[PDB]
RNA sequence: GCAGUCAAGCGUUCAUAGCGACAUUGCUUUUUGAUUCUUCGAUGUCGGCUCUUCCUAUCAUACCGAAGCAGAAUUCGGUAAGCGUUGGAUUGUUCACCCACUAAUAGGGAACGUGAGCUGGGUUUAGACCGUCGUGAGACAGGUUAGUUUUACCCUACUGAU
């Protein structure tokens, strides 16, 4: 069972998320610049990739 | 002891290193098995991979008929010489080394064993113990 | 470029009273107390007329003012705490193994017990907070409810339990399989 | 040798999952040159054996983040040098190349670690042979054979002992 409503719930968490191109970091969606200091504070960000 | 070996063998004394040749217990054949390998031996600097019964092993025939000459193949020992002692107390060893031949899933190409056999070989690999004669 | 002074206005309800000595606040209402401590912060508390609370900085920089307005929301939060209350709901995810969640004793601790999370023999015990309580929710299937006073308490025991059942080495996209915050809202209802 | 920047193209579709031309900015002293500062009243010149420690630019092992990550098997990156990194056939070899096992068979430094520690197969004295060159004595960093490896009881360091 995927179910409709509980399939968006989990999506919230796991898939909605941008990337850092240079530390691979997990950010938030509508995010600009990447949080850890070791990259620099990049602005050089892309969305997760979708599945299917 | 690992490569299909239904249950754990306790451990036991080292009698063949690489370069031993053991006699062929098995009838298909093979007259005797120059060890080049142990499967499942540990790795220290200058120290030769050493057998032991119940083990498998990596062998050459070197006397024999000429099918089986000329091409490394897995086999299993079956009799020692270096005794070594058993959880019950005695100390125990055969008259001289021997093995059988057989593919890496752990079963036998011959049809049957001649001399005894362990029971500490013949408990480890069930397809031994089918064709097996004496045990101990 | 230094401001020369900020403020900001906490406005208290008819219910509490709240007491401030040094920096340690004080909040009293109808459902119970809380207390913290913000001497790690440089600011001024001032009264005026019992129903109104004013924050202030002198001679401050940019992060300074930054801080200022937090201190508005931790205490404003407190109020809204003691008052109405807080309430975090999450539901359970699953496809093939049906996860069986249960409150547990333990020398009188109270722990969470998670079994069976995508069908594993390891049991997961996550710690229940001073304040916080649960309940497993009737009549909604595989949902439960934290409550407490504290935000602090509530929410970090909710992301706990969220954070004890990640999937290892698998792809997370396919396997959407956890305990997830559905809901964060107030205890009473009208406000 | 190792690492960036830019991004025309490759990647069914899509610059940047993974790749990447034309260009351009660096780090390193595990390569080789350039130089001739020190030593010609001599600092024992290759390799192997033995043994300790350090470096990280991480092969495996711990925990993680990405993926054109369904699972399995892989690929790219982060924190990490805590702990490991083999047995052989041929060659004096370093290097190389095969066979086998393995969690893995990563890369380096320490007067190109280490000869009053060893060995002496190699190089580089005197004997001798062949080939090419030279009128000849002779030459060859071409091939082959045989050829002496000395001294600690001193001060320090280290290990134990009063
Ligand atoms: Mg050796
Ligand atoms: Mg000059
Ligand atoms: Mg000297
Ligand atoms: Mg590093
Ligand atoms: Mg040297
Ligand atoms: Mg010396
Ligand atoms: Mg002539």
């Amino acid at each position: 069972i995927i179910e409709p409503s509980l399939k968006a719930l989990a999506s919230k968490y796991n898939c909605d998320k941008s990337v850092c191109r240079k530390c691979y970091a997990r950010l938030p969606p509508r995010a600009t610049n990447c949080r850890k200091r070791k990259c620099g504070h990049t602005n050089q960000l892309r969305p997760k990739k979708k599945l299917k | 002891s690992g490569n299909g070996a239904q249950g754990t063998k306790f451990r036991i004394s080292l009698g063949l290193p690489v370069g031993a040749i053991m006699n062929c217990a098995d009838n298909s054949g093979a007259r005797n098995l120059y060890i080049i390998a142990v499967k499942g031996s540990g790795s220290r600097l200058n120290r030769l991979p050493a057998a032991s019964l119940g083990d498998m092993v990596m062998a050459t025939v070197k006397k024999g008929k000429p099918e089986l000459r000329k091409k490394v193949m897995p086999a299993i020992v079956v009799r020692q010489a270096k005794s070594w002692r058993r959880r019950d107390g005695v100390f125990l060893y055969f008259e001289d080394n021997a093995g059988v031949i057989a593919n890496p899933k752990g079963e036998m190409k011959g049809s049957a064993i001649t001399g005894p056999v362990g029971k500490e070989c013949a408990d480890l690999w069930p397809r031994v113990a089918s064709n097996s004669g004496v045990v101990v | 470029m230094k401001y020369i002074q900020t403020e900001q206005q906490i406005e208290v309800p008819e219910g509490v009273t709240v007491s401030i000595k040094s920096r340690i606040v004080k909040v009293v209402g109808p459902r119970g107390t809380l207390t913290k401590n913000l001497k790690h912060i440089d600011v001024t508390f001032t009264k005026v007329n019992n129903q109104l609370i004013k924050v202030a900085v002198h001679n401050g920089g940019r992060k300074h003012v930054a801080a200022l307005r937090t201190v508005k929301s931790l205490v404003d939060n407190m109020i809204t705490g003691v008052t109405k209350g807080y309430k975090y709901k999450m539901r359970y995810v699953y496809a093939h193994f049906p996860i069986n969640v249960n409150i547990v004793e333990k020398d009188g601790a109270k722990f969470i017990e998670v079994r069976n999370f995508l069908g594993d023999k390891k049991i997961r015990n996550v710690p229940v907070r001073d304040g916080v309580t649960i309940e497993f929710s009737t009549n909604v299937k595989d949902e439960i409810v934290l409550s407490g006073n504290s935000v602090e308490d509530v929410s970090q025991n909710a992301a706990d339990l969220q954070q004890i059942c990640r999937v290892r080495n698998k792809d997370i996209r396919k396997f959407l399989d956890g305990i997830y915050v559905s809901h964060k809202g107030f205890i009473t209802e009208d406000l």
